[PDB]
């Protein structure tokens, strides 16, 4: 007979009800992935045999993060619009799993300097039940994993 | 302070001091070196460490290729020197831009030399634009502004 | 040391400091020191660091003092962090100190001490002084008796001597840094014999060869002496104990240098629940420390099943009534390194 | 304030975590000095440092004894390094009399009254004000009452030795030397300023004196936050060692292996400082009787404290409902998936789980006629809990093949 | 210089060693052991011109004498901080004061003091000897702070000192 | 020991005795040579094992590319000696880094004589980063530390 404090300490958390905030801005969003940490591997082997093994470059960070379209909310498309040449108006993105209403944080991460690339527009198909749905995939670096 | 890309850029000729600014349009240009030639000089008791001589500075060679297109004053000039008729020089202006179309740094390239124009191969067999490999000696040149 | 007022540079002058390079090593020696000694407090063990941090405490430096000679060929040699301990309370500050390997007689007689602190199932191989006379072929009885017959001990005769000192400088000091200088090179189980002694140490007696086969015979005397290649070097890689197990210094101060550390690598079991789960993460703790020190070149053999053994289980090793009363027995074996003493060379005269 | 925007300021204070634990809730009984009210609340709950700046002094009582010898109390400081080896929320109890028999004899009447208190500690360094304590304290320790672990203080190397030698005690025996400092507050000697002019430049001039040493604490404050650390990593049924301490500079003591075997046999265990690990609580052993070899360690008296604590709490539906055959059913129904959770998570040792406990209740299993009669209900617990290592012995031989 | 050396090497670093433009020479010649009396206390910087390179600023002390706030450099960071973090988290301002907006604000900070970080303006070594940001009911404000409006918010960090003094000793006897 | 990783690395230049300590940000360095001449002298009845004469040491050559910044006191030199106003030194000190930023080991090039300097191409066709390939001779070089 667990009582419900004992499930918010003891049991894991689903991925279901997550918070996404983007820059100053909050947005609901339908599906974020690929965040991740990665590093590449450095190896150097010699003669008598010593296999030293050392992590060495870290590696690029680029979410994607999908959202329905709605009938006057344009957000991620005028972020896509507004790069000329060279540069964007970079954001940092938090995301973060929360309690049923969002009153609570249980687990967050937070990202550094993202600017976008490749927002795919929805597809139209007479035959599909769907909602037009559309993703951005954003370059950034530096994830990091907050607790609380 | 952060780097700048190289594929905003426009060059800029002067015949006889009349701007020509009908030929901005370059598909590439070929980035501007120059050297100072030295004569190594090893001397006496002195064999454990160099000793280098300045001399003459030797300038590079200033290439740049583009689609061809219709007959221009650019065009006009690189024909009357190599048909034999006038030697001529002219002067070139190139620059890199801003993302508000605004110049960074320009290269002032005084009197420089027409030497060769070479166009790419006609073939039946792959797709490709005809582009214009035009290369011309310039004898001094003078950098101007911020960002080099 | 200047006080500063105005943001500068300061042009002072400090004549004769004879500066040293810090070092970094794992062997720690304990300096014994002699009560006349001021300062010094006793029931206190201060540490010192440097060259620099000893410089700091005495202030200046003085060739009489039978210490001040001593840690100067220590960190000219070596170097590593030593604990300097008076010698009338080291037997109480020695069991109190961790990091100990190894316990140097500076320039003072340990013998009484080494009895009762040096056992098996300690830590420590201590390091002392020959006679500072001379010794010959016919007083190898006498002088060799003079110690007792523990394998945890080493005796280096001939005494030393430099050209910045003026009292005769005790071999011990040196051969501490000797011990910390071929422990980061050539690793611990390699002899601490036939190397240099580096800032300009010399020996105060010849000795000949002829000498030294009588003192390397049962409680054995190594010698220090020069050659004409290589200048003066260390020549004797034998303890006091003349059986087999432990013969060599490398054998014994390579399982006192593995103990120390399968110690620090299996500390995690301390009051963890007695049981069969906490037996193989203890078993596999050590398997992959000896297999690392098997790699090196550490042990002798060929496979990984003649080098070493780790067994442990309730009946192997255990019995249950060693369950509930709180006991872990573990059984580690392994094979070291013996060094070659002799080389004989026969000159036969025909050629085939 | 007044305005909205943002509001820099400089010099802040110290701020730590709140690391929540219900179950190993400690009492400090010490030298504090209430700010806020001053008067009715006898003890106050506390649940994290904040609620200590809100209510205390941060402010050792300073306490002088006239050619003068002082003395400061650390009873502000040891609370800090609580919060900083481990968390929880703490009762604290200021009493700064200890020779009134009125007030110290109530001690166990409100410490009972309250029923979440598990630790019992007292951060002083003063022998004539610690001993005084213990015997008021030393009722809980009786078998009438439950939990109450009493983590007490040896000066020296020797035994507490009192009435509360009891199974229910642990003592630590090296000083603590922690890093921090002070910032400072004999018959109120701002009435001395008056009086005597040339003591009271002397009383001010060692205040300033004593400000600039780090304070030494004892360790009855530093590992009641170990208890509760390797209470929300382990559970209860680990040893609370081999574990390091943190925040404190150098050991007062610097003891040995000789020295320890005999302090460890008397029941008082040590933190022991390893150099390349820090220092580590080096000891799992209760002050018992050494003959008495089951209660013979910590967790085997802790875990047996932490579970009929929570059985009683189990058990308290059971209480005013009819005495007859469905009573008891459920009531052995509630101490079985109890003690089933405990055998989940290993803290009771066996293969299968009707070796690790047993609940036996029933009309003439435990019971007669007479003694349901009067009303009264009696079940046999038993569980067989784990004995953790104290010692290991490597065994280096030579000869492999 | 202040406006300078901010631009090429950051705040971080002390604005004196550096050179005057402009033809700008000092009216006073002023010696060293001048200077060793008006460094102490409230000390008063002094510019000199040298014989390498010409007249240059020489002092980085501010007025007041504790080891908080004796370098200008320090002052002049923790200034150059505060304005740079009110400006990445005035977004929190009559925000509903709950903990999302509180993880939203140790976030803006954090990732800040990150970018600080790494240009070398704090000293030490890992990111958490470096700073920390710490707020929470109870952490760090009272649950009558959290109804009267106010978030408080701890943030610490570790900057660098200059090296003012540099003493050279020559030994004559080469070992 | 173990072997160092080599994409940690700040190079800080020495203009008439005065440090520049503004350009330490490079893409790569090219590595330190040095090589002992040597005639091979084959003589006499000895012709089954050859014979090696010294000769003078030979140092290398160090170029190192960085993106193309906002203007430096480092641009500034190279652009008063290969405009051909003053023929000056510089010293360079190149040193690897730790994890702490650290310095391991460090090489000194004394007397290096700045010889060439080259950009990258224009070209609109890729996207990458300007570069500045700049390529100095030193005349001596005196490794300083541990870890060479």
């Amino acid at each position: 007979s667990t009582s419900t404090s004992q499930i918010a300490v003891e049991y894991p958390i689903p991925v279901y009800r997550f918070i996404v905030s983007v820059g100053d801005e909050k947005i609901p969003f339908n599906s974020v992935s690929g965040l991740d940490i990665s590093y590449d591997t450095i190896e150097y082997r010699d003669g008598v045999g010593n296999w030293f093994k050392m992590p060495g470059q870290s590696q690029s960070t680029n979410i994607t993060l999908r959202k329905g379209v709605f009938p006057g909310k344009t957000e991620l498309f005028d972020w896509i619009n507004s790069i000329q040449l060279n540069q964007v108006e970079k954001k940092d993105i938090t995301i973060s799993l929360t309690n049923d209403a969002g009153t609570e944080l249980l687990m967050t991460w937070n990202v550094s300097n993202a600017f976008p690339t490749s927002l795919t527009s929805p597809s139209f198909d007479a035959t599909s039940n769907d909602i037009a749905v559309q993703e951005i995939t954003l370059m950034a670096d530096r994830v990091i994993m907050q607790a609380v | 302070y952060t780097p700048v890309v190289s594929h905003r850029f426009m060059a800029s000729f002067i015949f006889n001091r009349i701007p020509d600014p009908l030929d901005i349009r370059f598909q590439r240009i070929s980035g501007l070196s120059r050297e100072l030639q030295v004569t190594q000089y090893s001397e006496g008791g002195e064999n454990a460490r160099n000793n280098y001589l300045a001399e003459k500075i030797q300038h590079g060679t200033l290439t740049l290729e583009r689609g061809v297109m219709t007959v221009s004053p650019l065009t006009w000039m690189f024909d009357r020197v190599l048909s034999g008729e006038k030697i001529a020089y002219a002067d070139v202006v190139v620059m890199l831009l801003n993302e508000n179309s605004l110049p960074l740094s320009s290269w002032t390239l005084s009197n420089a030399l027409p030497v060769r124009w070479q166009t790419s191969d006609f073939d039946a067999n792959s797709n490709a634009i005809l582009v214009n490999t035009l290369e011309l000696r310039y004898q001094d040149m003078r950098w101007l502004g911020v960002k080099i | 040391t200047t006080v500063t007022s105005y943001p500068g540079v300061y042009i002072e002058e400090l004549n004769s400091l004879a500066l040293s390079v810090s070092n970094s090593a794992t062997a720690v020696p304990v300096f014994a020191v002699d009560e006349q000694n001021q300062y010094i407090s006793e029931d206190n063990a201060i540490r010192i660091n440097s060259w620099m941090d000893y410089l700091n405490l005495i202030g200046n430096f003085n060739n009489e003092d039978k210490l001040d000679v001593s840690v100067r060929a220590y960190f000219a040699n070596g170097g590593g962090y030593c604990y300097l301990v008076k010698t009338t309370s080291l037997e109480k500050i020695i069991p109190t100190l961790d990091d100990v390997t190894l316990l140097v007689a500076a320039g003072e007689d340990i013998k009484t001490t080494v009895d009762v602190l040096c056992q098996p199932g300690k830590g420590l191989f201590a390091v002392f002084d020959g006679p500072e006379t001379e010794l010959t072929i016919n007083g190898a009885e006498e002088a060799k008796q003079a110690y007792t017959a523990t394998p945890f001990a080493a005796v280096y005769y001939p005494w030393l001597k430099a050209d910045w000192a003026n009292i005769d400088i005790p071999p011990s000091a040196v051969m501490a840094g000797v011990y910390a200088s071929v422990d980061l090179s050539r690793g611990v189980w390699k002899a601490p014999a036939n190397v240099a002694l580096k800032g300009g140490l010399e020996p105060k007696f010849l000795v000949t060869d002829e000498l030294q086969g009588e003192y390397n015979t049962g409680r054995a005397i190594n010698m220090i002496r020069n050659f004409s290649n290589t200048g003066t070097t260390v020549w004797g890689a034998r303890t006091l104990e003349d059986k087999d197990n432990w013969r060599y210094v490398p054998v014994r101060r390579l399982f006192n240098s593995v103990e120390r550390d399968i110690k620090r690598a299996m500390s995690f079991a301390m009051f963890e629940p007695n049981n069969q789960p906490t037996w193989e993460r203890v078993r596999a703790a050590i398997s992959n420390y000896l297999y690392s020190l098997w790699q090196q070149g550490g042990l002798a053999g060929s496979k990984e099943e003649d080098a070493y053994f780790v067994q442990i289980g309730k009946g192997i090793t255990m019995t249950q009534e060693q369950i509930d009363a709180g006991q872990m027995i573990v059984k580690v074996g392994l094979a070291a390194v013996r060094p070659a003493e002799f080389i004989i060379l026969q000159f036969t005269q025909d050629v085939e | 304030l007044k305005a909205p925007g943002v509001y820099i300021e400089e010099d802040a204070s110290l701020a730590l975590s709140v690391s929540n634990s219900a179950t190993a809730v400690p009492v400090f009984i010490g030298k504090f000095t209430p700010t806020v009210v001053d008067s009715i609340q006898v003890c106050t709950r506390i649940s994290n440092w904040l609620e200590f700046t809100s209510s205390f002094s941060l402010a050792p009582t300073v306490e002088i004894v006239v050619i003068e010898t002082i003395n400061l109390s650390p009873a502000v400081e040891a609370l800090r390094l609580y919060f900083q080896n481990g968390g929880g929320a703490c009762y604290i109890y200021p009493l700064n009399d200890a020779e009134d028999e009125l007030v110290l004899a109530a001690i166990p009447e409100v410490i009972e009254q309250k029923g979440d208190i598990t630790l019992l500690v007292c951060p002083e360094l003063d022998l004539d004000y610690k001993t005084k304590i213990y015997g008021a304290v030393s009722s809980l320790l009786n078998d009438n009452k439950v939990g109450y672990f009493l983590i007490a203080d040896s000066n020296d190397g020797e035994s507490v030795s009192g009435v509360w030698n009891s199974a229910k005690a642990a003592a630590y025996y090296p000083q603590l030397e922690t890093n921090l400092k002070f910032s400072t507050l004999p018959k109120n000697l701002d009435e001395l300023r008056t009086i005597n002019e040339a003591l009271a430049q002397d009383i001010d001039a060692r205040l300033l004196e004593e400000k600039q040493r780090a304070v030494i604490i004892p360790p009855s404050a530093a590992i009641a936050g170990i208890y509760c650390q390797t209470d929300n990593r382990r559970g209860v049924w680990k040893a609370p060692a081999n574990v390091a301490l943190t925040g404190i500079g150098s050991l007062l003591d610097k003891v040995d292996d000789e020295r320890q075997g005999e302090m460890n046999d008397k029941g008082i265990n040590v933190i022991r400082s390893f150099t390349d690990r820090g220092f580590m609580v080096w000891g799992a052993r209760t002050c018992v009787d050494a003959a008495n070899i089951s209660w013979r360690y910590i967790p085997v008296r802790r875990l047996f404290n932490s579970v009929e604590r929570d059985i009683r709490q189990a058990l308290r539906a059971v209480l005013f409902e009819t005495n007859s055959q469905p009573t008891w059913v459920r009531a052995k129904a509630a101490v079985d998936q109890y003690l089933y959770t405990l055998w989940q998570k290993n803290a009771l040792m066996g293969a299968r789980p009707e070796e690790a406990y047993f609940v036996q209740i029933g009309q003439d299993i435990t019971m007669s006629e007479a003694d349901i009669k009067q009303g009264k209900m009696i079940m046999t617990v038993g569980l067989a809990a784990v004995r953790p290592a104290e010692f290991i012995i490597l065994q280096f031989t030579q000869d492999v093949v």
